[PDB]
């Protein structure tokens, strides 16, 4: 809620990911914090499995709602940390309410 | 005999007294688990994790620490044991913060992986945990202390290895806090050690800091190249980058421990780094151009010239193949100036009897020793782990160390023999009040370093130290098999430009001035165009232009350690084989590629094509280096010393100071290391 | 921080911006290269501390099961300040 | 959201964008790191 | 030594069933180019057979001969019915691949490959 | 009585132990190492000669008729110099039983076939020789399944990478499937997982 | 043409190479004092056959295998390396 | 009956890979050395079979890391050394072997660190 | 060991974190052996032979 960068960079997402879609590339930030330089989802090899978003302790990556996101180029698809990050600030609103909805299950 | 029958889950096994339950049980092949104890290190049971049943006795044991005694049977998997180690992880991980997966000790935890086998899976703690003040050592290690776990493995390591005291424990109970009790740098020669040893990730290296993780990383043994005790290593790439350096295990050479340059040192590779062959225009300006213009250039040029008017001088970081291709290179077009930054005295046998030049006794040798005798080294601030053995050795055998140089911290009390090569002649004498001390001794060893030699009067000490040498064998008549005289290198591609036939020094240069120059990794100040002839052509084959690539007339970028698989023989004389972890970046290629293609263009097109066949031309002009990690047993220091004695050559009137004198000067004497912000920040922090 | 280089892209989070003769240019032509405008950096710094009475604390996001692992953070230091490892809040003590 | 709406925040986006795939300000992928090996700039002088 | 055969005492009886295998290729590229139409001569589909035989001259052991000439006899199965398409023969050409430089110096100029 | 771990019985593994006696002593020729595991699974294992004759014994006498092939799988250990372990699980019908018949073979060292008496292994037999390279005599076809036809390989052999030797794509010079060989744009990332801990004491190894 | 290195290689323990042991004890300092600026190079290791590398001019390389010999015909050979 | 086949087992004919990487490539037989991180040595205790490190690339889209030959990600397992052997001469791989590193026993002694002569007296507790 | 915990006890409690961690990175370590069980899958004995 305070803006704050939630990923961590704790590098599990792709230890779990069966398909290898994601790779991570971590530094410190200068603020002196593990944060990410690099956040990419070929999403093209994801299989939508819900293996991140239920390994990750923070509740950074979700799998959200948006099933309408069919392009006209592969390349469209190769996602990376600032295309995630929009995703985020767009369906914020929509995943904090499926999140409130589902814990107590997971 | 002195043996002693002990049973472990019935089966029997026969150990020596003085072992203990662990050793005993890994005789077997169970390792008990454990936080505090290291194998290295002096035993404290204070994680008292290693707790095992015996068959009858009422209680539990300290399997680190307790004795095993005769008639006994170590029930590991009882259900007596396994409660104890469930008990122990709790309260360890009571306290302990849920900083998983910000801990760069993720998936190399020991904690993780005792909690995971020998640990319950269930916190039955509901209380509120502590959280401990954190210390601003260094810019290497990097203190998170609110997750210690006070074993004390890190005390022991600066107080028994590296010889600080700066490092303990302050107040007692659960508010006992490890570190100093002020502000200090814990700023030594072997620092970055306590990242390998505290299993728990309290503290961390900084340059590693949040990069990778384990399960990411492929890994490479390969060698070091920063100084010449050949400290074998695990290069951890991710991705086809270098993340990290760590030890490997071999105990006569690099006991678990390594310098802090050789793994904080790996992030030069990555800073003004040569990635195409440059040729040098009309303006006088060097620009990027292919191959073929390079190498046609070279070609060009060496076809013409013929003898004397080509040189060469390989320095530093430089392969076995790579000089024996530069030497087949230049002896077909009949030039013999095949030489070394470094000098090494030839008024002798010189390069011939390998013994001259050369640890004749091994590393692991000091420990079968009673005196060593120092001369003209700062053995911390260059070959740090041959210091060490010689610690252990203090610790363990005790030893009497002699000092002849400058009085300077080795971690231990030496001996100072005051400051002159004058001595050396008070003690060939006999009158000196240190052979009082050496006719008791029956297995010493002299080590003269290769920063002596480099004044003006390398031959003279040489022939002092053989002549001293001589008569303490005569004086103590030690064995027909123990070596006594030692030489201590620091510079890694010296002993196998040295075997193969290169001359040490640059004088040959000096003396005939050559119109050609080929430079080979020679990143060193010695020789400059204010030097030689009005119209010269250098050509630089090599990587991190520091000095000797903005000199030359054309650029051929060449291969890191990390980058090739080559030859490196270290002071023993043991070769050491690199693993190619990462390829050259841009149009960089290998050394000897370089040479045989260059040699192609030419008219000579030397036989051997491939890696194997290198090799084998290696094991033609000496059949030492395709010995990989096999020690050879060299002989012959009588003739060496017999035609050694003939020159006379006086000693100066002058003290021998090493270059190496603080701690200042350790971290950049190098290419890596001087183009290198992790060093940068070590001088830093050192000079305010 | 949405700085622009004099080749005109936009510079991200990750200073990252290509150089000028950098080929990779192409593949924003008639088109644009995602940027966040919203950097983490910029604001977790607007964001004040806040004070509290002890010096050993924990932190979570506040959602409780919604937020990240409990951690403690020691506040006994003065010239500094505490900080979360997961989120980059600040404690002090009076 | 007429009764029961969500919670605002500083960085949600304000305007939504239906799909971007054939348009301009579309999508394009990119590295997000940076120059790790770098080069050797030799001097402007000669000798 | 001491081991178990497979359709062979030795290597003379398996040049045998080697050149049997040779005969059934030489005799059925005319009709594979006519069937499925490739745009190749029998000249040459004939020396790629040759080519492909004398790919595996060095072998001596009888029972990797015998399995090389069980693994032929299904390709030449597979090709004397049209199992596989134009695309499966004329794979064998390398048709787009450039060749590979048997010299040091090309390798040098392109690569850190040997 | 312990919920988490899963319930035991000694009837199932008496019963098999009995059999295994069983077919140890009526089977001597071919027959080494029957074994019964901790969850009740009989293993039966076989010199490669005996297959035939084993299998023919399991499918027609009276006391076990296992007259069912389930499966028939290999496993490439390039450890032991006959790498392949060949399986044979089958079941019975009649009492409710399974068993698994374990051969070895090597790359030069094949196995008489059993369509004489498991139709069903045709396939299979297939499968293993396109997969693993395991020639079966006496079979009727005995070409690859799953195997791309031009294709050279025996690709669930241990020492075969899994990404493979070649890649396709279409090509517009010649308008075929062309055959390139293998570059991919994104390493497959090897991950080092296996931790330095012995988790289970009873299957230590000693030296 | 002229002569620039001899390189002498060895065992230390296997007796085919012994006749060099004491050839190199016995001669190697005269040797070296009447060729003191040449070199010769004397690398041993733990099985090797003798031999005895000389190097001209250009890389014209020429070897004799001295295996079980004595010390006089090595030194005999040698001179004839020299000459 | 049997055969008396003399020369060396191989197999490459049957495997199907190209001439490139059976002839240039080159094979380390070793046992792993144990992390320095983790006191514990299990991931040793079997010899491993790898192949020699090829070009990697930046891909000029995303900065992943492209590779040319498929041996990259290639491990094996041996319960033993000529086991190893065995397979790479049979597969035709030139091997180099990298020998078994075993630490040495050492004496441990908790009296040691309260001496009252020796340099073991440690400072510390 | 096998089973992950619940999402709020890996945030209260090391141990579970821990678990969290090694399951969704490493495994869990099954021992040694083999299996072959099958199931009425609706088309008929779907089987897995696990080693
Ligand atoms: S998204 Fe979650 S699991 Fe992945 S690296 Fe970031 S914090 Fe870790
Ligand atoms: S949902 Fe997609 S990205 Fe996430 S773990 Fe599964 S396959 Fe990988
Ligand atoms: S040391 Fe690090 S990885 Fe290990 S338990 Fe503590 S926080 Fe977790
Ligand atoms: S800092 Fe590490 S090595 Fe030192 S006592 Fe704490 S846990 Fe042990
Ligand atoms: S390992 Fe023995 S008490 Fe720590
Ligand atoms: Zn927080």
């Amino acid at each position: 809620p305070s803006g704050e960068e939630r990923c961590i960079a704790c590098k599990l997402c792709e230890a779990i990911c069966p398909a290898q879609a994601i790779t991570i590339e971590a530094e410190p930030r200068a603020d002196g914090s593990r944060r990410t330089t690099r956040y990419d989802i070929d999403m093209t090899k994801c299989i939508y499995c819900g293996f991140c978003q239920e390994a990750c302790p923070v509740d950074a990556i979700v799998e959200g709602p948006n099933f309408e996101f069919s392009t006209e180029t592969h390349e469209e698809l190769l996602y990376n940390k600032e295309k995630l990050l929009n995703n985020g600030d767009k369906w914020e609103a929509e995943i904090a309410a499926n999140i409130q909805a589902d814990y107590l299950y997971r | 005999s002195n043996l002693i029958e002990v049973f472990v889950d019935g089966q029997s096994v026969m150990v020596e007294p003085g072992t203990t339950v662990l050793q005993a049980c890994e005789k077997v092949g169970m390792q008990i688990p454990r936080f505090c104890y290291h194998e290295r290190l002096s035993v404290a049971g204070n994680c008292r994790m290693c707790l095992v049943e015996i068959e009858k006795a009422p209680k539990v044991v300290a399997a680190c620490a307790m004795p095993v005694m005769k008639g006994w049977n170590i029930l590991t998997n009882s259900e007596k044991s396994k409660k104890a180690r469930e008990g122990v992880m709790e309260f360890l991980l009571a306290n302990h913060p849920l900083d998983c997966p910000i801990c760069d000790q993720g998936g190399e935890c020991d904690l993780q992986d005792q909690s995971m086998m020998f640990g319950s899976d269930r916190s039955r703690f509901l209380e509120g945990k502590r959280a401990v003040e954190d210390k601003n050592i260094g810019p290497l290690v990097k203190t998170i202390m609110t997750r210690c776990i006070q074993c004390t493995r890190c005390i022991r390591f600066a107080s028994e290895i590296a010889g600080v005291d700066d490092l303990g424990t302050t107040g007692r109970g659960n508010d006992m806090q490890v570190g100093t009790y002020i502000e200090k740098m814990f700023m030594s020669e072997l620092s970055g050690n306590v990242i390998d040893i505290c299993p728990v990730g309290a503290l961390t290296s900084k340059p590693y800091a949040f990069t990778a993780r384990p399960w990411e990383t492929r890994k490479t043994e390969s060698i070091d190249v920063m100084d010449a005790v050949g400290s074998n290593i695990v290069v951890s790439t991710r991705t086809g980058e270098v993340m990290r350096i760590l030890p490997r295990m071999h105990e006569d050479i690099n006991e678990e421990w390594i310098s802090d340059k050789t793994r904080f040192a790996y992030d030069g590779l990555k800073r003004q780094r040569l990635t195409e062959p440059m040729v040098r225009n009309e303006k006088g300006l060097l620009t990027y151009t292919s191959w073929e213009d390079a190498l046609s250039r070279v070609a060009g040029m060496l076809q013409n010239f013929e003898g004397n008017a080509v040189a060469a001088i390989a320095g530093g970081l430089v392969d076995a193949e790579a000089l024996v291709a530069l030497k087949d290179l230049l002896n077909k077009v009949d030039s013999d100036n095949l030489c070394t930054e470094e000098i090494f005295p030839t008024e002798g046998a010189g390069t011939d009897l390998r013994s001259n030049y050369l640890l004749n006794t091994t590393i692991a040798g000091v420990e079968e020793a009673d005196v060593v005798l120092l001369v003209g080294t700062n053995p911390r601030f260059e070959a740090p782990l041959f210091n060490a053995r010689i610690r252990k050795s203090w610790l363990h055998n005790d030893l009497k160390v002699a000092l002849i140089g400058s009085p300077v911290d080795l971690t231990y009390r030496y001996d100072h023999l005051g400051d002159s090569p004058k001595i050396l002649q008070d003690i060939a004498s006999g009158r000196h009040s240190f052979c009082e001390v050496l006719k008791d001794a029956k297995k010493p060893m002299v080590v003269l370093g290769s920063s002596a030699l480099q004044r003006d009067d390398g031959a003279a000490i040489l022939v002092a130290v053989s002549n001293m040498v001589q008569k303490i064998r005569v004086t103590t008549g030690v064995a027909a098999e123990w070596k006594v005289m030692n030489i201590l290198h620091r510079i890694a591609s010296q002993v196998a430009a040295l075997d193969l036939g290169y001359k040490p020094g640059v004088e040959a240069i000096r003396k005939n001035p050559p119109k050609m120059l080929f430079l080979l990794g020679a990143d060193g100040g010695c020789i400059t165009r204010q030097d030689l002839p009005k119209d010269c052509f250098i050509v630089y084959q090599g990587h991190h232009g520091d000095v000797g690539a903005p000199m030359a007339d054309v650029i051929l970028p060449g291969a890191a350690y990390t980058e090739k698989s080559a030859t490196y023989v270290n002071t023993e004389g043991r070769a050491q084989q690199t693993k190619v972890a990462v390829t050259p970046p841009g149009l960089a290629r290998e050394d000897w590629k370089i040479i045989r293609a260059l040699s192609e263009i030419a008219g000579i097109t030397l036989p051997y094509d491939t890696l194997d066949q290198v090799r084998n031309r290696l094991e033609e002009v000496s059949p030492n280096l395709v010995r990989y990690d096999d020690i050879e047993e060299t002989n012959y220091f009588q003739q060496a010393s017999e035609l050694a004695k003939l020159v006379n050559q006086e000693v100066l009137a002058d003290p021998l100071v090493p270059p190496q004198l603080t701690i200042k000067d350790f971290y950049m004497t190098d290419s890596i290391s001087r183009a290198s912000q992790t060093m940068a920040k070590c001088v830093k922090a050192v000079t305010e | 921080g949405v700085q622009v280089s004099p080749s005109g892209e936009k510079i991200t989070h990750t200073g990252q911006v290509y150089d000028e003769k950098d080929y990779r240019r192409v593949r924003f032509v008639d088109r644009q290269k995602e940027v966040n405008e919203n950097f983490a950096i910029d604001l977790i710094a607007q964001q004040p501390v806040n004070e509290v009475e002890h010096r050993i604390i924990a932190c979570d996001g506040g959602g409780g099961a919604l937020g990240h692992p409990k951690v403690y953070i020691n506040l006994d230091k003065e010239t500094k300040t505490g900080t979360c490892g997961y989120c980059g809040l600040q404690f002090k003590q009076h | 959201p007429t009764t029961n709406p969500p919670t605002a925040r500083k960085f949600i986006w304000t305007n939504h964008k239906f799909n971007v795939s054939a348009t301009p300000e579309q999508y394009v992928p990119y590295s997000t790191t940076r120059k790790k090996i770098h080069e050797w700039v030799p001097p402007s002088t000669p000798y | 030594t001491s081991v178990k055969p497979i359709f062979s005492r030795d290597l003379n009886e398996a040049k045998r069933r080697v050149r049997e295998l040779y005969r059934a290729w030489y005799r059925e590229v005319p009709n594979t180019v006519h069937l499925m139409q490739l745009d190749i001569t029998v000249k040459q589909g004939r020396d790629k057979v040759r080519e492909m035989f004398m790919k595996n001259a060095h072998v001596t052991d009888p029972r990797v001969v015998d399995l090389l000439v069980i693994k032929g006899k299904m390709e030449l199965q597979e090709t004397i019915k049209v199992w596989k398409q134009r695309t499966h023969v004329m794979r064998f050409f390398h048709e787009t691949e450039t060749p590979r430089p048997k010299d040091f110096l090309s390798k040098f100029y392109m690569g850190h490959d040997p | 009585k312990r919920p988490t771990v899963r319930p035991r019985s000694d009837v199932t593994h008496k019963q098999l132990s009995a059999f295994g006696e069983y077919v140890a002593e009526i089977l001597p020729k071919y027959v080494q190492q029957v074994q019964v595991s901790c969850l009740d699974e009989l293993e039966i294992c076989i010199h490669p000669d005996g297959v035939i004759p084993t299998l023919t014994f399991l499918r027609d006498h009276t006391n076990a008729q296992f007259k069912s092939l389930a499966d028939l799988t290999a496993v490439d250990v390039p450890t032991r110099q006959n790498r392949f372990e060949i399986v044979y699980n089958l079941l019975s019908l009649r009492f409710n039983s399974r068993i698994r018949v374990k051969t070895y073979a090597d790359e030069l060292t094949p196995i008489d076939s059993i369509v004489s008496v498991h139709i069903a292994a045709n396939w299979y037999e297939r499968e293993v020789w396109d997969m693993f390279g395991v020639f079966f005599f006496n079979h009727p076809d005995l070409r690859r399944i799953l195997t791309d036809y031009g294709f050279e390989g025996h690709p669930f052999r241990k020492d075969f990478p899994l990404t493979g030797y070649v890649e396709l794509r279409y090509d517009d010079e010649v308008k075929r499937v062309v055959a390139e060989p293998v570059e991919l744009a994104q390493e497959f990332r090897k991950f080092d997982l296996n931790s330095p801990w012995e988790a289970f004491p009873a299957y230590r190894q000693p030296p | 043409l002229g002569l620039r290195e001899i390189r002498v290689h060895l065992c230390q323990r296997s007796p085919g190479s012994q006749g060099v042991r004491d050839f190199i004890v016995q001669r190697y300092v005269e040797l070296k004092k009447a060729h003191p600026n040449l070199p010769i190079l004397i690398r041993e290791c733990s099985e090797v056959q003798p031999k005895l590398w000389a190097r001209y001019a250009f890389g014209q390389e020429k070897t004799v295998s001295l295996n079980n010999l004595s010390a006089d015909e090595v030194t005999r050979a040698m001179q004839n390396v020299l000459s | 009956q049997l055969i008396t086949v003399d020369e060396k087992l191989d197999i490459t004919t049957l495997t199907g890979v190209p001439e490139e990487h059976i002839k240039t490539r080159k094979v380390r037989i070793f046992v792993p050395a144990r992390n320095n991180m983790q006191s514990g040595v299990n991931n040793t205790k079997k010899w491993k079979m790898e192949f020699d490190t090829r070009e990697r690339w930046e891909n000029p889209l995303m900065g992943w890391a492209s590779t040319a030959d498929p041996l990259s990600n290639m491990v094996l397992t041996f319960s033993a050394k000529e086991d190893a052997i065995a397979f790479a001469e049979k597969n035709g791989w030139s091997y180099d072997v990298e020998e078994k590193k075993v630490p040495k026993p050492k004496s441990k002694s908790y009296g040691a660190n309260f001496s009252w002569n020796k340099r073991t007296r440690v400072s510390t507790k | 060991k096998v089973s992950p915990p619940k999402r709020a006890e890996m945030k209260t409690s090391m141990e579970s974190l821990i678990h969290h961690f090694k399951l969704y990175t490493e495994g869990y370590q099954v021992p040694p052996g083999a299996t072959y069980t099958a199931i009425e899958a609706p088309k008929g004995e779907f089987g897995v032979y696990l080693v």
